[PDB]
């Protein structure tokens, strides 16, 4: 089913499959039948959802049905008193205006977080070919990919891409581009042959948008469309479950525990309200009034708004987000899987090694020339340096010397292109010293010589003999070689030495790089004299006896800042997994090298041979690490797999099927995780967008990684992993504290109106001043949290288990409500007695005087002093209490940010004022509240009055008194990690 | 979704940290309450019993006139001179507004012949408290209720009683006493101007009913009252008649508040 198996069957077996034939093609009619039975040869493009509809959703929500229902009880009470005739209550006509606004202003706070929304399938559609070329009734032409079937007979040939999933017949020195299946971009030969049970890695088998390099070949079409392997590349890149982001669970959490909370408050004092006497037209404007004082409307921007301070932190360290939900998102994450080709490393073949004075010498790997180099005063070496620079046919381009040895761009293949960076470096120039040199003869590599050679004069003027220089596969280097260097000398190859050298190149043969022979020779003046007649096809020199230099090795190395990376993010107790599908030995080598296995630790195989014990005997557990190739997982229930994921901590999957990649990601994801996932090329997509955060490299990036990642790396640092997972941590801790500062605050907010229900004294907090302090004054100093350093050396914490350490979890929203909002709402009505008291109208008055004081018809109110009072005069001293209960909160909302930049430490043994930002939004705090309270027209148009200057001090000991009462907390945890004291009240 | 049940077992811990942290979190809440009650008794201490500390809406005192039908947006008064049962219903609320006001509850007050300040500063009167100086019915002489007891309602010309808003030591002006004077607020331009007579002379009030000291300090004073007689409004007719008090100390140009030194009224005298 869909299972490529045609690379095993005949050529008969195939047009009966396909109603072919082997050198004509399909019939004309046949071509179409097929086209009007399985569509043409491209890639469904699938549309997620409208523009508009994600407008839509983010105008709903627990906070968002709730500022609905509120704005509809605000255009249902400037409507039952318009018809009425009763122009004065346009109190609620300017409230159902500025709540939809706050709808719509946070429901442009969730929306704009969405930077690129790239269709992914915009890139899948770039990476195939425009036409293809085909046979039909036996006549060879040029037709568009698009109209290719199943059973079509095609012709591929080098410089354009291969346009169909397409089984090879006949096929002439013919190699493809595999990376965006493996993601390795080395070539791979094809064939007629059937080379594997796996149409992955047999020869016969050329897929879709696979770049045909050299060559020629002829083939049928064997899948189409979406049915090839990159289409079903395609298919689950889109198509993933959109899973809500960490943040976002967290987000819906709180969001779900303060819309329970609103309808249990504002709806058990609606039961209250028509049961202590008021009417159904008055008991539905308390809830209104309630849910409007209760509820953090500017709360959901604050939360938004701080993820942009860290996500441009993140851009200027040269990190860019794509939805700003990911910036946290590293945090939280406690697995990491990362390709390896161009993430890790550098996906560009360089030299590692050299095996000379009968040991390995370690080269520098490292893309700025950082590392360890090695031995270069050995008259051995030097030697060995002069046959791998001479014998070199590649070469830079032309004004590149202000470029980089490694990222010059050398034609030829990568072998000669690694050793000539490296001839760049050890030497100052690489091309001149080939030329004082001049090259006489040559033979390049072939295959039926297994090897390289050629033969130059010397740039000594006094020596005029002739040099062969000469490279090839290691062991046919050694059985034309009778003579070596050791140390200076040369020496004869004695039956020692031929087993000194089939150790070393068996030894790095275990690290899994490309190793190579090195020899040379030198021709006398007397039977090959300084013009001698070189015949190369007639073969007269010798070509065996010849001086061995030294073994050259290299590999794909790792980036410069990797392995410090890795070991920073399992020191923040991440686990890391290699994901790649590259050869399972290589991958093993990369994987001690950047610290993904760790000094000592053992495979099963690795453990069976130190013992001499097979492998079906060692005890599994006693691995610390273990390594599983594209066949083995595919052979495996995932019932093993999470057995084995749970009993090697170090992990490393190779071979893989970009299908794979996923299944490991998502097979971690059930055991709970939060998964990351670093990536670069066209087989890292899916598990990058099933991935809680996909990371891609901005540079050696594939575009459908790019557009399938949430952050984009643009450096390809991958140590800037690690700053995101502090900035994610970080975040994360300082978000809380900004939530706890908005939600105490909503507690005083709500007291008054459910004073002002029940004892029927005048109203505290009016909704137009509760919308200020809200969504103004408190909005800044809510953010400055934002640049809060930690407490605790927060990347030596384990990641934050994703069930039980949350967001707003029920303790911190108690102890904001409960305790923290008491003195705020103790404060407050210390406020309002006393300007009450002081101005007319004593404590005890205020109790059911709300009647006579809500009253348009009295204008002669007498208080306790029996002075009268009229309506306005009685209104603009209700204003005098919207206004200094809201002054008794902006007191209280100076000691609440004080003690909400601390969650441990004391503000003592860290300071005050350390956070520099914190302290200009208090400036802001208090400037727009005196803006409000004493601007002329501020009485008439905001309900705002120039407050005497005794009642900002009545607030005072209450701000003093919560700071302080804070404080005894955070030492209190200090000195006794253990008892009631932290186990109850801590947030 | 399936099925949702409720969490019965969500004791979120063991019935001992309950006892344990409720009786912590109302330890905390009442010693609040007891230091918030603290603050109040110290609030009620530093009070002063005769005199408000601050009188911050108490500027210019509001004006109020009686007979009281409300409508929408202001008062109207719009009765029939024939018909007499729908100026009963008026003139009724003027007297027994006025069933405070007789010489019988003018008991407590003394007669006051000084038309100056009525300066005290200690405290002579029955039970310690400063003297105060009467108003009493007839002094609204033909709108009082005698020799007018539907107080000129059925005759076109009504008797409407302007009531200011007593303030404590407020000082209005001494060099003369404030009078009312109610006019139209649109003058037609057919018609003359509103030719009015009010009582006693001049639509005053007496300078020695000034200053109050508080419902404590003066217990039984009483405002005065004026009763101006309206004479001209034409029958089948819609005014608006403004009853203002010029003085030293008052204003009439509160844009905000329009029952401030002055009170304006609707007025219909149907035929
Ligand atoms: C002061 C008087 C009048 C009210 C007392 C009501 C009691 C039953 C209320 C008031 C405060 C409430 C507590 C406030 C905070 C928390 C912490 C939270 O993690 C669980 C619920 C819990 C523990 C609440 C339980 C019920 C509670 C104790
Ligand atoms: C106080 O004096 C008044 C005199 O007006 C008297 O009527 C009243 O009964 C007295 N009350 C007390 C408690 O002495
Ligand atoms: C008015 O009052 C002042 C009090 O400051 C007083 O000195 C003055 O004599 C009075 N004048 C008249 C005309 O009553
Ligand atoms: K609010
Ligand atoms: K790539
Ligand atoms: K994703
Ligand atoms: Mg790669």
């Amino acid at each position: 089913g869909m299972e490529i198996n045609d690379h095993q069957l005949s050529v008969a077996e195939l047009e009966q499959k396909y109603q072919t034939s082997a050198t004509k093609g399909l019939s004309a009619s046949l071509a179409a039948e097929l086209l009007l039975r399985d569509g043409p040869n491209a890639l469904r493009p699938p549309r997620g959802t409208p523009e508009y509809v994600k407008f839509a959703r983010q105008l709903a929500g627990g906070l968002q049905c709730l500022m609905w229902v509120a704005a509809a009880i605000c255009l249902i009470a400037f409507a039952i008193q318009a018809s009425e005739g009763d122009l004065t209550t346009d109190d609620n006509l300017y409230l159902a205006l500025a709540l939809i606004a706050v709808v719509v202003v946070t429901g442009c706070f969730g929306y704009y977080q969405e930077f690129k929304s790239t269709n992914i399938i915009a890139s899948f559609k770039n990476l195939v070919p425009q036409q293809a070329t085909v046979i039909r009734d036996g006549d060879k032409f040029q037709i568009n990919a698009d109209q290719l079937v199943v059973g079509d007979l095609v012709e591929m040939k080098g410089g354009d891409r291969v346009p169909a999933d397409i089984r090879i017949l006949q096929a002439q020195g013919c190699k493809v581009d595999n990376s965006s299946l493996t993601g390795e971009s080395e070539p791979q030969t094809r064939s007629p042959e059937c080379t594997h049970e796996s149409p992955l890695e047999t020869r016969n088998i050329a897929f879709f948008s696979t770049m045909c390099l050299e060559g020629t070949a002829q083939g049928l079409v064997v899948n189409t469309g979406d049915r090839t392997i990159i289409g079903r590349i395609a298919s689950l890149a889109s198509g993933v479950e959109n899973e809500k982001t960490p943040i976002a669970i967290e987000i819906e959490h709180f969001v779900d525990i303060i819309a329970g909370l609103a309808i249990l408050f504002g709806a058990t004092f609606f039961i209250v309200a028509m049961c202590i006497g008021y009417t159904f037209l008055r008991a539905m404007v308390f809830f209104m009034a309630i849910v409007v004082a209760y509820v953090p409307e500017g709360l959901l921007a604050t939360v938004t708004v701080c993820l942009s301070l860290t996500a441009k932190r993140l851009a200027s360290k040269n990190c860019v987000v794509k939805n700003l939900e990911a910036v946290e998102t590293l945090g939280s994450t406690s697995v990491i899987c990362s390709d390896k080709t161009g993430t890790l490393t550098q996906n560009r073949m360089t030299v590692s090694h050299l095996w000379f004075d009968n040991h390995i010498h370690s080269a520098d790997t490292t893309e700025d020339q950082s590392g360890q180099t090695f031995d270069q005063s050995s008259e051995t070496w030097r030697a060995l340096c002069r046959v791998l620079t001479l014998c070199n046919r590649a070469a830079f381009k032309s004004g590149q010397d202000a470029v980089p040895v490694p990222k010059r761009i050398v034609i030829g293949d990568a072998s000669e292109t690694a050793l000539l960076k490296f001839s760049e470096l050890t030497l100052g120039n690489a091309m001149g010293y080939r030329e004082r040199f001049p090259k006489v003869c040559e033979i390049p590599f072939n295959s039926t010589n297994k090897f390289q050679l050629s033969i130059h004069t010397l740039e000594d003027p006094r020596d005029p003999r002739h040099v062969l220089v000469m490279k090839g596969a290691p062991e046919r280097v050694l059985e034309r070689c009778s003579s070596i260097l050791i140390k200076g000398q040369e020496l004869p190859l004695d039956e020692q030495w031929r087993e000194a050298f089939q150790t070393a190149y068996l030894s790095l043969g275990g690290l899994g790089e490309r190793v190579l022979g090195f020899c040379q020779l030198y021709l006398s003046e007397k039977d090959y004299p300084p013009g001698y007649a070189f015949d190369v096809e007639a073969m007269n020199f010798p070509t065996s006896g010849l001086c061995f230099a030294g073994l050259v090795s290299m590999i794909d190395p790792p980036r410069a800042t990797v392995p410090d990376a890795v070991l920073k993010c399992r020191t923040a107790g991440i686990r890391v997994i290699m994901v790649t599908g590259d050869h399972p030995i290589t991958a093993k080598a990369i994987a001690a090298s950047v610290g993904i296995i760790s000094e000592g630790s053992e495979t099963v195989e690795d453990i069976a041979a130190r013992l001499r014990v097979p492998v079906d005997q060692v005890n599994r557990k006693d691995a610390r690490a273990c390594v599983i190739n594209g066949m083995q997982l595919k052979d495996m229930d995932p019932s093993e797999l999470v057995e084995a994921l749970r009993t090697h901590p170090e992990m490393v999957f190779a071979r893989t099927s970009p299908q794979q990649k996923l299944v490991i990601v998502e097979s971690c994801q059930r055991l709970g995780a939060i998964v990351a996932v670093t990536g670069d090329g066209v087989n890292d997509s899916p598990a990058l967008k099933k991935a809680d955060i996909g990371v891609a490299m901005g540079i050696a990036g594939s575009d459908a990684a790019k557009n399938a990642a949430d952050m984009i790396l643009l450096d390809d640092n991958f140590a800037s992993i690690v700053t995101g997972v502090e900035q994610g941590r970080l975040i994360f801790d300082n978000l809380k504290k900004s939530i706890a500062y908005t939600l105490t605050k909503n507690i005083p907010e709500l007291t008054p109106y459910l004073i002002y229900i029940t004892v029927s004294v005048p109203l505290p907090l009016g909704c137009i001043t509760i919308l200020f302090i809200e969504l103004c004054t408190d909005i800044f100093p809510s953010v400055s949290l934002a640049y809060e350093k930690a407490e605790s050396d927060i990347m030596h914490l384990r990641p934050r288990n994703p069930k039980r350490d949350r967001l707003v979890n029920e303790p911190l929203a108690a102890y904001s409500y409960f305790q923290i909002g008491a003195i705020q709402s103790f404060a407050g009505f210390t406020d309002y007695f006393t300007a009450m008291a002081q101005e007319g109208w004593f404590p005890l008055l205020c109790v059911g005087l709300r009647p006579q004081w809500e009253n348009h018809h009295l204008q002669d109110l007498q208080d306790s002093y029996g002075q009268e009072w009229t309506f306005g005069q009685r209104l603009y001293q209700q204003y005098t209490c919207y206004t200094v209960f809201f002054i008794s909160i902006e007191m209280c909302q100076i000691a609440d940010v004080l003690i909400r930049k601390t969650r441990r430490l004391s503000a003592f043994q860290q300071g005050f004022f350390r956070n520099r930002i914190l302290v200009i939004a208090i400036v802001f705090q208090v400037c727009i509240g005196c803006f409000l309270c004493y601007c002329p027209g501020m009485p008439n148009i905001f309900n705002f009055m120039p407050i005497r200057f005794q009642w900002w001090l009545v607030p005072m000991p209450f701000s003093l008194l919560i700071f302080v009462y804070d404080e005894i907390r955070k030492l209190g945890v200090r000195c006794c990690p253990g008892s009631w004291w932290d186990q109850e009240l801590y947030y | 979704y399936c099925w949702n049940p409720d969490t019965g077992q969500m004791l979120g811990r063991t019935l001992s940290r309950w006892v344990w942290i409720s009786l912590y979190y109302v330890a905390f809440y009442v010693v609040m309450s007891g230091i918030f009650a603290l603050c109040i008794y110290v609030l009620m201490r530093t009070i002063d019993p005769y005199t408000p500390d601050y009188q911050d809406q108490l500027k210019s005192p509001g004006v109020t006139l009686r007979p009281d039908v409300y409508g929408e947006k202001g008062l109207d008064i719009s009765y029939n001179v024939s018909d007499s049962t729908t100026w009963a219903g008026l003139a009724h609320t003027l007297h027994r507004f006025l069933a405070g006001y007789s010489p019988a509850a003018q008991e407590g007050s003394i007669n006051c012949t000084s038309e100056k300040y009525f300066f005290q500063e200690s405290f002579l009167a029955p039970n310690h408290t400063k003297f105060s100086c009467k108003f009493t019915a007839d002094m609204l002489q033909n709108c009082s209720g005698r020799p007018d007891p539907t107080f000129g309602f059925a005759e076109g010309k009504p008797c409407f009683i302007i009531k200011m808003n007593r303030i404590v030591k407020f000082l209005p002006g001494n060099s003369t006493a404030p009078r009312v004077d109610c006019a139209f607020l649109d003058q037609p331009r057919d018609g003359p101007p509103l030719q009015v007579e009010y009582f006693p002379a001049n639509g005053t009030y007496s300078l020695h009913y000034f200053p109050y000291y508080g419902k404590k300090a003066q217990p039984h004073y009483s405002n005065p009252l004026v009763a101006a007689k309206l004479l001209n409004v034409p029958r089948n007719r819609d005014v608006v008649i403004v009853c203002k008090i010029l003085a030293e100390h008052v204003s009439f140009d509160n844009p905000h508040d329009p029952y401030e030194g002055k009170v304006e009224f609707k007025l219909k005298i149907q035929k």
